[PDB]
DNA sequence: GCACGAATTAAGCAATTCGTAATCATGGTCAT
DNA sequence: ATGACCATGATTACGAATTGC
């Protein structure tokens, strides 16, 4: 992938009048131009060895571009193979919408839910083709509704194991796991009211709680896919609302992208106008 | 050069403001926040002799407390800073002049859109409540017809939904109805009495706080909306 | 509302007792503990218009010292308590009851099996002398017809044989043999001369603490012994 | 025993210095540090009756502070020490003399090579600075024919060559030219006027501050450089 | 110990040098910066070969007399 | 790796480096 | 006025990973 942008800008980004016109140039630009330059540039590789005959060959696979008159970005990387493209042209396919093309993200991993995935892709979306107001106010919208989910969805599974290591009256022990945290201060929620007890070696579903929760302790645990009681079941809820977990799922991925895409999600708002 | 005691107060709560300042030689002294949400200005009778790049403000005004008033502060050899008492003297490190941020040029706050005026008390008031009611937001609005302040938790109500503290700041005479949205901890104010100067313009704007012996500029959040 | 800073000081110490407290229309005034060992009770120099419960009390102690006395305190338009001077207002949402622990009724403590007076001095110098010395445990009793109280903790002494303080109180008239045990992590107030009235039948039983403005109540241990 | 204020500062410092102190019998009080390099004696106004060795000095310190200072203070029958005040009886352990550090006879010092004076205030601004420059090491030396202490980092310079903070005592009439050196983690004396009496001859040294209330002695170091 | 101390600057740096071998040269860094945990070693490794980009001197080889200062 | 095969030895860690927490000294500001 | 309490570096410890014999 070869980035192109300082003939587009030498042309000129007004001049045109539909995205086609965009596309059919970065088309026929590797046609007419690169692609006897790739000709010529491997026969030189075929002369400099004296090898056999010419066999390569290389056509524009992909083109990408952002949307014209758009702020959007159009394409960014992250590292080593993770990018993503609002890919318009591939294999002289022309698209009559944009198609979107990522690999590597974090938007396909099983740890989170399937509605931070989908708001992910579509902040994808939005960083590459819409402009910055649109991520910015993407992110509060998303913000609002995201506590509007059930809590068990949201809330991520651990596995437990070798409980008594670290319990002491189901307060936390050296270096005391989340779930084994959330476990026992779940044991001693619910000690005697007849719900099954939570073994070692059972997959358990776990989330943190707001400071100053009566349980005393910021962690639940119980196991997965089961539903807790119901009595503990309100103030769960109410402790919990607008946590800030989703930091450690949604927001710390948008910003590894948008700050790899020259961006910040959430305005900085400062003084830096009255300066210059 | 010659500090004295009311300088050196201005200077300790100009030090929360940043770690390190730039004192240029001159009459006004003045420095922003790393990240630039605030800046700061001030103006004393003593003159600075030359441009030191400080790194401990802390520490280094801890150190110069311990002296007497008259100590002298000058340049040494190496390029650090000399503060000779007057049977002793102390040897400062001046650091690097790019490693301190500092405001290039003092920020000619122009005309505000709004003015009004707050009590010493009331600052006072509202830091601690919001160390009580563990406040992280400030709205400067205009409600019934007054001036008057609300304080939110965005920590969990993120709509600022619930106004957890209101403070009624003052007469309101206009037609302009607006939200400036602050954060707690960049409202550094030393006590005493302010006048407030309030200017918005698209998503941005500033407040700046005007006092008898220094003055700060503050910027809005984005979720301060203004209508003119 | 109004309070005053006696019954604010006073519901300090009910905070230091119980995070949370009921608020009974008018003067009287009850909390006790999550267990229920200690139980306390006030008269404040106020009267109280509504019922609340509260939860985070520490909060609301602070909230109340740093506003002024004039501040109204009342039932916001939400059903939650609402503090507002002629400046400013606070909100502060009211917790339900059911999470909150109360206590049912007042205790009458009809009889006193023993009766002695402590001063303030005295208990202040047990306080600080226990904070030192590490002591969660007092026992009671009488030696050769006096009054005493013997300093113990049962980590170390679970024999109670090593004495690590004499509380004379004072001279015992009769040929009742009782000796009580009470644990430190119950009992707090502020310095004032007070009557202590110790009963115990069998093995149920408690101490009634008398002072100028509020009493408590300590259950005592069932290995505290009694010969009436 | 009957320890006045003063004498209760004075163990306060020999506590600072070392945690167990033994109390022979007279008006003399004298201790040493645990790793042996500082040692401090004092000739108190309070009288002695017998010798007594304690761990802990802190909380003996508040334990005296809690009850009245004219509280008598004796060995107590079961091997222990007995405080009794007016109304008030404090048992505290005992420790065994062999468990507790302490010099033999009081240090005989010899002939003063060197003579100065250092005030109050230039040794207590000394001692906060110590802190704020990060020092860790003094030499005092001659330096244009005064006798001045400079200030050490011995972190960042190995050689202690680096000026960081110089103060002047005054006028030195002698050739005797040397360069000392003094670990600022020794200097644990209470804040007053004392009296610097130098010794060194070949490679032994030391050095002795007389306040008016107590005196101090500090080791010398191997690498001071001395001649007479 | 003083008599070390005193001629332990004075000599050749190389005879103080701390030569050992070069084993994982690419295994724990990222992209020349220590990426993950990094040994002792391969940190210097890493901050030679990336000082002498182009100054024309044979980059590491594994197993070379590489001292790390 | 097809088709087995026919004989067989390296063990278990000492030490470093890092991250994260847990505990502990120490200062800034406040009710007093 | 004096420590109280909260926040911020030092210091210790142990899991986890890796290579060294």
């Amino acid at each position: 992938y070869v980035c192109v942008d300082k003939v587009i800008e030498k042309v000129g980004l007004d001049r045109f009048k539909e995205q086609n016109d965009l596309v059919e140039f970065m088309n026929q630009f590797g046609k007419k131009k690169m692609e006897p330059m790739i000709d010529v540039a491997y026969r030189e590789l075929c002369d400099y060895m004296n090898n056999r005959e010419h066999l390569m060959h290389m056509d524009r696979e992909a083109i990408s571009c952002p949307p014209l008159g758009s702020k959007g970005v159009g394409g960014f990387w992250k590292a080593k193979k993770r990018y993503a493209l609002n890919v318009y042209d591939m294999e002289d396919k022309r698209f009559a919408e944009p198609h979107l093309k990522i690999m590597g993200m974090e938007t396909q991993q099983s740890s989170t839910p399937k509605a931070v995935q989908e708001a992910l892709e579509e902040s994808i979306r939005r960083i590459l083709q819409e402009g910055e107001e649109s991520v910015q106010e993407y992110y509060k919208n998303f913000e609002k509704e995201y506590r509007q989910l059930d809590y068990k969805v949201i809330a991520e599974v651990k596995t437990a194991n070798d409980i008594a290591k670290y319990d002491d009256k189901g307060w936390p022990g050296f270096k005391c796991p989340f779930h084994i945290r959330g476990v026992l201060t779940y044991r001693r929620a619910v000690s005697g009211l007849g719900v099954a007890p939570i073994l070692d070696g059972n997959k358990v579903m776990v989330l943190p709680l707001r400071e100053g929760n009566p349980f005393g302790d910021k962690c639940i645990a119980w196991p997965s896919g089961t539903e807790l009681p119901k009595e503990i079941r309100s103030d769960v809820l109410s402790w919990i609302d607008h946590s800030t977990l989703f930091q450690k799922s949604f927001v710390k991925p948008l910003a590894g992208m948008c700050e790899s895409a020259g961006m910040d999600y959430e305005e900085k708002a400062s003084l830096d106008f009255l300066f210059g | 050069m010659k500090l004295s005691k009311d300088t050196t107060a201005l200077l300790k709560n100009f030090a929360t403001i940043n770690s390190g300042i730039m004192l240029k030689s001159g009459q006004f002294i003045m420095t922003r926040a790393v990240n630039g949400t605030t800046y700061a200005e001030a103006n004393i009778s003593d003159v600075i002799d030359f441009d030191v790049a400080i790194y401990d403000l802390n520490g280094f005004l801890g150190i110069l407390s311990l002296v007497n008033d008259d100590a002298e502060i000058s340049q040494s050899e190496d390029g650090n800073i000399k503060i000779a008492d007057a049977r002793s003297t102390i040897f400062w490190p001046a650091a690097d002049p790019s490693t301190v941020v500092a405001p290039n040029k003092p920020i000619p706050f122009p005309v505000a859109s709004a003015v009004t005026e707050i009590k010493a008390e009331d600052l006072q008031q509202l830091l601690r409540v919001s160390r009580g009611l563990q406040i992280d937001t400030i709205a400067i609005t205009v409600k019934e017809g007054k001036i008057v302040i609300n304080g939110f938790n965005k920590v969990e109500d993120s709509a600022l939904t619930r106004v957890k503290y209101s403070l009624t700041l003052g007469d309101y005479d206009g037609e302009n109805t607006f939200n400036f949205i602050i954060n707690m901890a960049n409202m550094k104010m030393q006590p005493g009495n302010y006048k407030l100067l309030l200017w918005a313009k698209g998503k941005q704007g500033a407040a700046k706080f005007e006092g008898e012996h220094a003055n700060y500029v503050v910027a809005l959040e984005a979720d301060s909306t203004h209508d003119f």
